[PDB]
């Protein structure tokens, strides 16, 4: 979006401006940096607003967790809410008759796996060997922080034969000030560093690593759980144009989970939220 | 293979070929099984063909060859013509509207990457080609089924209409039983 | 949002759910409506923040206006600011030498016309007969309101032979609550009504009308926005036209006004 150089769309118009008009444009360039600096302060206030609203959302998220885990039963008010909207005639009543109750089925099985995999972006990171692991996810939560600035996403897993961790954490440290390397490019909070989480895999279960062979080396294998081994920033590095797009992809997937899936999880569970490619 | 949902796209193709016709849920579930089962045969054949290339690539031509191996007779020829046209429109809005298709190019691209056992890239034109082939078959199966259902003076495509559509087509009947 | 439940991506999984599990999903649907209600309150609070930040943004925008109008000269700090980024010392020095000063040139000519027409969406609404009119634009400003909820965009025109108005105003009244008839679709503020402004055209200059007197394509139809239903023949397409007019307002307010000089240079693509 923001270009740096002789590639600007109206360069030839700029080049022909008399010097005194050029100097007026320079002043607007300076003023534009002040405008972006104020936008930075705005984004900081929005971040604190999101922090403040965690307590407000908490009740509905906790009740969802309790319902999904089978720890609380639906009320009559909840039962009278249609499972799906926009159904003609007897279709709702017939939908409720299509499968009798099963008291052995507790809570909502595979809720978070189904919600995650129905979002097109997160779906692209879920391989088939990830599916039986994500079936043990009991909750996905998110919390933001002011100091240091950023947020985290936590994946809660019941006891499972894949790994010992009960919570897998992904943490994003964000910069809210305009970039000193490019002040005019600031478009909101930007990821400084993504910090993953060490997975304590049981024997033979690490689907993120594979060996290839005179020499044998361990290489990355496609897996959603590479979400917890994010690529390093330049400050910790030892390809730069391709590691940094991968970090942006990882951050964008984090943003989708935090901003979209977690607040609207059941609509992805049903598949009522769809994306036209 | 896990059965993906194309219902919304199957419904959009239907409102084209028969704007006045509806489709029951059960009929919609058979259509989805049909698309999924065809797609998995296309994917399996494309993986086997990709191994005869340098970096094990699945392009629009690896899908075209697989279609020629899976679709019999005129079905192949018509699907190949619709697949080439879709690829040509895409390479010249959303990815599917770029190819003139209602079926989802983005989702089918992902389905190809995860289902195929080859080691190399899956090109976007292979997704475009695949979607056009599944759409064509869907549109053909819907045109025959919607034709049948109006013969019976009813405004809804049911499993009975689908079954009559396919058993009244030598190529479609052969395709389904081979699958 | 899929409004036909049978077209839902996981319908068959839902349909097969035992009745007692279905009833748990129903509870989640109910909880989801409460969640959307709180998201609604969040957007109201974001709106109040945009209003609070107006005093800080306005000072930088007022200074831009004075620079564009030629009412103040650049400082020494402002002159040391590169006209374009990612330029070598060579290129910048050579850029500054390409055209000598012209004391007849006051301010920055066609600033807002160039900025608006460099935005792909707004460019498509500017016809050729709109170009000489938009050249008299001296400022474009925007301000938001809490009650009634919405925002406005004001287009400031220097004295011009096309119309007598000094300011053309576009006002959007917004709804911040979920639709009670369908709570699950809420995805933020939605336009209730767009109100334009009467243009006092001089004789023969109304580029919005043409003799075939019929309506003519013109940017200035932005100031005769389509009516909502209470003021209305076709409804499903009049509401699409209202959304397009609202989306154009959002582009000007959220994107062009805060970064106008980046559209003037073409550094935002």
């Amino acid at each position: 979006f923001q270009h740096m150089g002789l590639l600007s769309t109206n360069f030839d118009m700029i080049q022909a401006l008399p010097l005194n008009v050029k100097q007026r444009v320079c002043a607007l360039k300076n003023l534009q940096m002040k405008t972006i600096q104020i936008e930075s302060d705005f984004y900081k206030r929005v971040h604190e607003l999101e922090i403040e609203f965690e307590g407000k959302f908490k009740s509905t998220f906790d009740q969802r967790k309790a319902i999904v885990a089978g720890e609380v039963e639906p009320t009559k008010e909840q039962i009278d809410t249609p499972i799906l909207e926009g159904l003609e005639g007897d279709q709702l009543a017939e939908l409720y008759k299509a499968a009798e109750a099963d008291p052995s089925a507790k809570g909502i099985k595979d809720f978070w796996l189904t919600a995650l995999r129905t979002h097109d972006l997160v779906a692209e990171a879920i391989e088939e060997h990830d599916v039986p692991i994500l079936s043990y996810l009991t909750d996905v939560t998110t919390a933001a922080s002011k100091d240091p600035a950023g947020f985290k996403i936590e994946f809660h897993f019941a006891t499972n034969p894949y790994f010992k961790n009960q919570v897998l954490t992904k943490t994003y440290l964000l910069g809210f000030d305009p970039d000193a390397e490019a002040p005019l490019q600031f478009d909101g909070p930007h990821v400084i560093r993504a910090v993953g989480d060490t997975i304590e895999w049981e024997d033979g279960k690490n689907v993120t690593k594979k060996a290839v062979k005179f020499l044998t080396k361990t290489v990355k294998a496609d897996s959603f759980f590479n979400f917890f081994e994010p690529p390093k920033s330049k400050d910790e590095r030892n390809d730069d144009e391709q590691a940094e797009e991968f970090l942006e992809l990882d951050y964008e997937m984090g943003q989708a989970i935090r901003d979209t899936i977690i607040p609207r999880a059941v609509l992805f569970y049903t598949g009522e939220l769809q994306s036209d490619d | 293979m896990r059965k993906e949902s194309y219902s919304v796209y199957i419904y959009r193709v239907l409102k084209q070929v028969h704007p006045d016709t509806g489709v029951s849920s059960k009929a919609m579930s058979i259509m989805n099984s049909f698309v999924n089962d065809v797609f998995e045969r296309i994917a399996a054949e494309a993986s086997r063909l990709a191994h005869y290339n340098k970096r094990s690539t699945i392009s629009s031509r690896e899908i075209q060859t697989a279609v020629r191996l899976i679709l019999p007779g005129e079905l192949a020829k018509h699907a190949v013509s619709e697949g080439t046209k879709a690829v040509t429109k895409y390479t010249s809005v959303s990815r599917s509207a770029r190819a003139g298709l209602q079926f989802p190019v983005g989702r089918i691209h992902r389905f190809l990457k995860q289902r195929t056992t080859s080691s190399g890239r899956v090109g976007a034109t292979a997704a475009v080609y695949s979607a056009a082939i599944l759409e064509y078959l869907t549109a053909e199966v819907l045109e025959l089924a919607g034709n049948a259902s109006k013969d019976l003076k009813v405004k809804r495509i049911t499993p009975r209409h689908l079954h009559l559509a396919i058993r009244g087509d030598e190529e479609l009947d052969t395709l389904i039983k081979a699958t």
